Parts: C-alpha cells; structure tokens; sequence
C-alpha cells in the first residue's frame, strides 16, 4: 500500500470556481476509494 | 491508524519552515512595509500562510497570475534578493514620495519596498528605458506594477502624459500594459489600484521595460537559489521549537502506523491518511 | 439496484424546481423578451434547461464568464429582482430606442428587458456616471453589456463619438471595455455583438459606471435571497406535477434500493450510481 | 459505502474542451471504479 | 475488467502548470488505484 | 503482464500515422520552411511529434490557444489543404519580400508558406478588406497572425500607419488585435514577434478580414475532411515501416495478455496499464 494517493494543496481564484471544485471532488473521490480500500482490506 | 498529533509546527528534519505570521506570499515577495521579518530569509522546508493574512496588498489592487505563482513556489527553497535598478539611478523622474497611507510603516506612509512608485519631475516625465541582463547562474524572479488611477486628472498631475503604456520584454514575454482609468470604492482610504506582474527571467536572459507613466519599477528581484520538494500549507499555528519527519496542518507526527486520521494535506515521510474512525 | 423511474420531473420535497422550458440562464437573466415567464421567480429547488434552448441570446453575442456564473447559480434557491437605474432617469441618453428585430416581442422589436441600450440623443453623448450603493443585507448580480458595432458610420451614428470606453469599478471590479468593430456575418439578421458582465456586489459596496458609448446599461439586479444546495440539470422533459427525494435528469425515483441505473448526474437523496446491468 | 462518488454537472466553453475533458475522464474514471467495486463486493 | 481506466495524453502552457499537474495526480492516481485492484484480484 | 515491445512505431490497422520528424505541429500548420515534407499529407492513424521539435516557430513568438488546437487535432484524420486567399491577389501591397533569415529555406531568407506577411508599396498600406465563404461541405482550419514591431521606427517603415490593428469576424468570433511594440531580446536573430490565431469556419459561414497594418494574411487554410479518433504521441522513434493493432510511445505491442507494463499512454485495441514489475 506504499503508493496510495497522496493530496497536494493547490489554490484557485474567485473566478475559477469551476476547476477548484473539481479539483476538491477529485481530492476527496481518491481519499474515499483509498478509506474503503483500507477498511475493506482489514475486513 | 495514528489519531494523535503534537498540534504545532516543527522543523523538517532540522530544516526551519517559512512562517510567515500574519503576512502572504505577495505581501512577503513584494515586501508590504509590514513584513520587514521577511526582508531576507533563510533557506526553509515548506512555507506556511495563514487562511486571511492580515498583511497583504496595503495599497488595494491585484497580483497577476498569483496562483501559478504561489505553485511555483512549492519547488523553490531559497530565494537571494538582489538589486537590478537601484533607486539612486532615477535621473529623470521622482522616486522618493511614490507612497501612500494605505502602505504605513510607523504611522509614516510607505510603499512595498521591493518595487518602487515612480512620479514625474519638472513637470515632466520622459520616456523610461532600462534594461537587466540575468548576469547569474540562476533564474530570477523579476516582479513590477502599473498604477490604475482614479480619473484623467489624478493621472496628469502624477505622470503629465494622459495617454500611458508600460511594455516588457524579455525571450519569451511580450507585454505592453495600459493603465485603467475607472471609479471605485475606496479600499484602505484609496480608490486607485496597483496591479502586480512576475516573470522568470532565465540565465543570460535579459528584460527590457520601457513605459512613459503609471510604471512601478523594480529595485530587488530574487534568485532562485535553491531548487526542491516544497509546499504552503495553509494553517494558523505558531512556531513550536520542535523537530519532525511528518508535518500537518493540525500538528506534527511522530509515529510508527502504517495510516493516519489527522490532514489530508501532509509533507514529508507519512503514514497514509484516511477518513476512517 | 433500481432500473425503474417515472420518466418526468418532480418537485423536491414540496418544492418546485424552475423549469425554463425553451429560455436559456443567459435569456431568463438578461431578460430576452421570450422569457416574460421568468419575470419574477418563486423560490427553486433545482434548475432545468434544455440541452439548446432556443430562447438564449435574440441580439447575438456573448456571455462573459458564463459557465462560471452558471456554477454561481447552483448554490442560490431564489433570486429578488430589484431596480438599480430606472430607465425614467437617463436625462441626456435617449433611452426608448434601443431595440432590435433580433429581440422581438409579439412581432415587434424590443430588446432584453433587464438592461438598457443606450443611444445618443441631439447629436451628442455626454459621458455618464452612475453609482449604485448596495444598500441591502444580501449580495447582488448586476449585469451590464457593450455594443460592437459594424463599422466606423455606425458607430458615429448611434453613439457620435467615434472612440468610446466603459469603465466599471466596484472594491474589487476594475474594468475598462473598449467596444471592437469588426466585419461579422449576420446572425439573426445582425452582424453587430453584444457582449455582457457580470459581478457580485457585496453589501454595503458601490458600483460605479462611467461611458461616452456603446453602453448596455443596467436597469434591473438580483438580490441573492436564499443561498444552499441547488443544481442546473441538463434535460428535455417538461413538468409532471408529481412530487419526489430523488430526481434524474430521465426521470425522478421512488425506491428503497442501495444502488441505482438511469442516470449519473442526481440531485436529492439517491440512491448511489453504477454502470452495472 | 454511504460514501461514494457523486458526480457533479459541470459546463465548459468551446475552449476549454481539454479541461472539459479532463472532467468527463475523471468522472467517468471515478464511475467505472465504484462499478467494478460493487460488482465484485457482490461476488 | 474491461472497463479500466485508460490514460489520455493532454498539453498544458507554461502558465497552466496548476492543472497539468491535477491532470498528472489524477491520471497517477487512478493508475496506481488500478494496479493495486489487479495486483489483489490476483492475490 | 506482457513485458515486450517491438521498439519502434508501426502502422495501425494499415494506416501510416504521420511521423512530424523534427518539426513540431505548429511549424507543419503554419509552413515552417524547414517542413515542405507535409506541404500535403496523406490520411493519418495518429501523429507523432518529438519532445522538442527543432522546426516549430521559426520567427520567434506565440501560437494561440496552441494546445486547444492540438486538442482539436486528436480527433481529426485527414486534413486537405486549400487556397482561400491567392498571394497573387494583393493589387496594394507589397507580399513578395515577406521575409525573414530566422526563416531560411536553403539558406536563403523565407517565411512560413501558409501566411503571408505583407508590407506597405509606395510609402502607403491602404485599408484591407478581404472575406472567404466556406463554400465547401466541411470545416475549414483557418490561419492568421499578427506581427509585433520592436519600435515606432520599424512600425512605420514597414506599415506607414503608426497606429494599426486587424479585426477578424466570422458569424462567432469577434476579434480586433493591436500590434504589441516592446523591446525584447533576440531569438534567432529577431527581436520582433509574430503570434499566430486560428479559428474553425463552419460550413456556409464566412470570414471577414480587415487591417492596416501588421497583418499576417492566410493564403491556405485547411479542410477538416475526415473526422474519427486520433491522438498525438510523445516520441522520439523514427518509422518503423512495420504494423500493429496497439502502439506505445515506446514501441509496438504484439500480445495476447489481459494486462501490460510499457506506457500508460497508449493507442488502439490494447491490454490495460499496470504499474506492477
Ligand atoms: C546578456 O549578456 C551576455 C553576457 O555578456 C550576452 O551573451 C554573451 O555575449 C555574446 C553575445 O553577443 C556571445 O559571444 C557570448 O558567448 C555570450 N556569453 C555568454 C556567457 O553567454 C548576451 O547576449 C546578453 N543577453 C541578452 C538577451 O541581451
Ligand atoms: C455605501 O453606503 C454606506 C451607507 O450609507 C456607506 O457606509 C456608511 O457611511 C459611513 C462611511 O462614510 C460610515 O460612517 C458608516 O459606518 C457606514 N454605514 C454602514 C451601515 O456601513 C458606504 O461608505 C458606502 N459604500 C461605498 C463603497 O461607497
Ligand atoms: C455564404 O454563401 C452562401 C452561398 O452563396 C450564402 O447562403 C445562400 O444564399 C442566400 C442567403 O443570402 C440563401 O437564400 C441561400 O439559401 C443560401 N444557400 C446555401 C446553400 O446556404 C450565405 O449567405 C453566405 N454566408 C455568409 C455568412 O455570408
């Protein structure tokens, strides 16, 4: 489990909205994969 | 899954970060006259900025580009400030009372200090030529503004000329700015704006700035001395004297798991975050 | 895992979503003359638009900043139209003929009702300067556009002065446009473009316009009364009358399930999507 | 598996198209995943 | 697993490095969330 | 886990993919002297362009909206180049001595073949007016540019008119561009920039261009005549004169297995990326 995604900030002004949302819900998509995947794993 | 943190920020591995108190990374590299601290800084390991840093553009404006700046900097671990333009060589226009009250050092109107407020002379204001050839082994942060007054006369009695332009050149840059003349609120006492603008210039480069008003010329560019893993973190902790391996938002790491629960946002040697409880 | 849905759109909990049948967010918000359904609007619970409304922009153009202004639209559940510059005070501005058969209404010329297209009047253009002080408790979108006319004549024409600005200055908003006449192919029997701006104004913050020509100016502004979760769905499904937790862009869903089929972009409490048969 | 990935709509200019792009790969990425991770749960 | 997440080339300017580097993070992030769900279907 | 690949670039489905060599997408486009090899390309699979290609802009400056377009080549096929503007049509201006040595052909001073840079004849530029109706079935990739003087001096000797800007209309794009003189280093011998534009003309609309000076006017454009999926592979393989039904930028893949190792980018029928050793 040595490569398991790693989050980095990055920042985005007011009128790129857009993209920093994508960005958060991207962040997040892997963080949610990598925590079912290590709580699956145990179980 | 580690859950326990030592909430305050260390070294990382006995390097000292950046923190920058109550300042921002444009407050910091323009050098608003409140972030004196920071006037030259030792090498660091990451840079932490708090969520509003209090200090940032005093005179009210804009910072172009400011992101890609900021992420260009989470590989930059040391900066030497250098001169390019020294004040003392403006023959031809005013450059000591380009400050304003929106800018107080003391109670004393001041201006960022890395880039300089120049006003005419004589009723006057010649054309402006100068030139920097990146005689370094290093690149160069190269950082410059245009003033945005607030109406046709404001914009005569500082720089005669009603009609203005700044261009700068280099290899790859090809700029040519015009002022915006418009009517606004007052932010800090100060309707008008400066507007900020960086380039990197290469080794053996040189940048060419020619304008006839509204210039804010540089005097101090930086060298890119030290290039690395780096990140901002954004936080509002204080410095905490101790050391680390692992370094969060919330607090430093010392730790044995394999997972952790604390940040999402980690630099260094870490366990794994998850969202698990 | 659900296959089943009702093949129309529902309210969500009670509350009725805005359905702009053949008007686009661009035509419903500028106000094109096809869009008097949306006036004055209730309360929403999400937007629907049709994949090419046809209804979008009658005099041709553009939407500046569009896509994010979309986004801006689906964290807001109710907009309150109010007055900003009544069309009765432009004084020196004829302000009556600033129509077009590109914008008709029941066959007759007219123009987006929400902005006004202002025209020179006995042979002259004084240059304008208006404020709004936002004087309410909640954020307001002011919209504003700029005329591009075809050719030189026409630009002396309708506005006498042959080289004209618009400047527009909030605490953050410093704009200056400058209208750009090109030779383009007609679209709806125009070959001239409007384009239009716009910007949240913070209360207790002013706007101020200021222009010799080409001025699209505002009458009308949204107060944003109610912000929380929203969304603008992509369908072609008119209004069902029916009620549901859980709506698709093929239909809404009654179901106990813990996973679903139809379609991938939900709003409500769903049931989670897969790609599975 | 309360948390998994919802897809958000969002628009994209006629020059944005690789950003639109990348939206459509990572949303579809994050759906063909959480597919595969129900299907095999299931067996 | 026919449906596995393939990997698209897309370019970036000089002044776009923020989401060339999303871009980089997600295409790596669901590669090396394919490669550990083959790497355990087989173990 | 296949772990073997052929080392060069092959055929796909035997269609040739167009092999740029040296030049890069912008120098082939544009007519980049250096690269009369692909003056008329045959359909392609997909195009391979090295890391940096040493053909790309021979006058030094700026492709707009670069990698949009190159987007936009990765689902096209076949390009069929046509003449929409003849060189030979310019009555009042000068569109012979276009030419630059940072453009040699053979030693000799040229200029890429796609555009054409014309100059002032008998001390005067007359206002150009020229339009192009896509009368034919399909797309047409249409080229422009401007050129960007490094002072007054070379403005006017070459263009007469001191202040100048070209504004280009289709039935979409509203464009009006302003010569940028800045004093900038040289690359490849030139101080002065060009930067190029491109827009897609639909079927039965028409492009509308108008200038007084500083225009680099298109002679051919291109015709979008096969559409389907394509992509563009970072390489640095020459041909390999074999065939394949998956390729890699590494080289060709001939297997039967469930899974691969090579490059995560990779195009045709192929088995999936795996990171495992
Ligand atoms: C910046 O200065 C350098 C150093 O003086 C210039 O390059 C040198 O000078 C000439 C070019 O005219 C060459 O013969 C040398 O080989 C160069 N030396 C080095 C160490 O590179 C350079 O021309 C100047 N750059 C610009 C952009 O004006
Ligand atoms: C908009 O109007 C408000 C209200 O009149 C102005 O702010 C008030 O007036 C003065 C500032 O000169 C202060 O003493 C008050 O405290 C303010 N009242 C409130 C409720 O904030 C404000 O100056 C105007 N804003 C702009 C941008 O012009
Ligand atoms: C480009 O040329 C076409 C063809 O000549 C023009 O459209 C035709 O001409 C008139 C419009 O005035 C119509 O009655 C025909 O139906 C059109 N024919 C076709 C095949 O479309 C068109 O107007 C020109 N386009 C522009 C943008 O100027």
């Amino acid at each position: 489990m040595n490569t398991q995604f790693e989050a980095v900030g990055r920042e985005f002004n007011n009128l790129e909205r857009r993209i920093e949302n994508l960005n958060k819900k991207m962040e997040d998509g892997f963080l949610d994969v990598w925590t079912y995947n290590a709580e699956l794993l145990v179980l | 899954l580690e859950k326990t943190h030592n909430g305050k920020l260390c070294d990382l591995d006995g390097v000292k970060p950046l923190i920058l108190r109550d300042c921002s990374v444009a407050g910091w590299l323009l050098g608003n006259p409140m972030c004196d601290e920071f006037i030259n800084v030792p090498e660091w390991s990451y840079i932490v900025e708090k969520a509003s840093p209090a200090n940032d553009l005093c005179y009210p404006g804009d910072f172009n580009d400011y992101e890609e700046l900021k992420h260009l900097l989470s590989r930059i671990n040391h900066f030497e400030k250098i001169q390019i333009i020294p004040k003392s060589s403006w023959s031809n226009h005013e450059a000591s009372s380009g400050v304003s009250s929106a800018c107080p050092y003391l109670g004393k109107s001041s201006f960022f200090r890395n880039v300089v407020w120049l006003i005419k002379k004589n009723s006057a204001y010649p054309t402006i030529k100068r030139s920097y050839n990146n005689t370094n082994q290093e690149d160069l942060l190269v950082l410059w503004g245009i003033h945005h007054p607030n109406d046709a006369a404001e914009q005569t009695k500082l720089y005669q000329n009603p009609t203005t332009y700044i261009s700068v050149g280099t290899s790859t840059l090809n700029q040519r700015l015009v002022p915006k003349i418009a009517t606004r609120s007052k932010v800090n006492g100060q309707s008008g704006r400066m507007e900020f603008f960086w380039t990197i210039l290469k080794p053996n480069d040189a940048i060419n700035f020619e304008s006839n008003g509204n210039f804010i010329a540089p005097e101090y560019a930086y060298k890119i001395v030290k290039k690395g893993d780096s990140a901002i973190m954004k936080s509002e902790l204080e410095y905490g004297n101790c050391n680390t391996k692992c370094q969060t938002p919330m607090g430093a790491i010392n730790s044995s798991m394999p997972f952790h629960n604390i940040h999402p946002l980690t630099i260094g040697e870490c366990p794994k975050y998850v969202k698990s409880n």
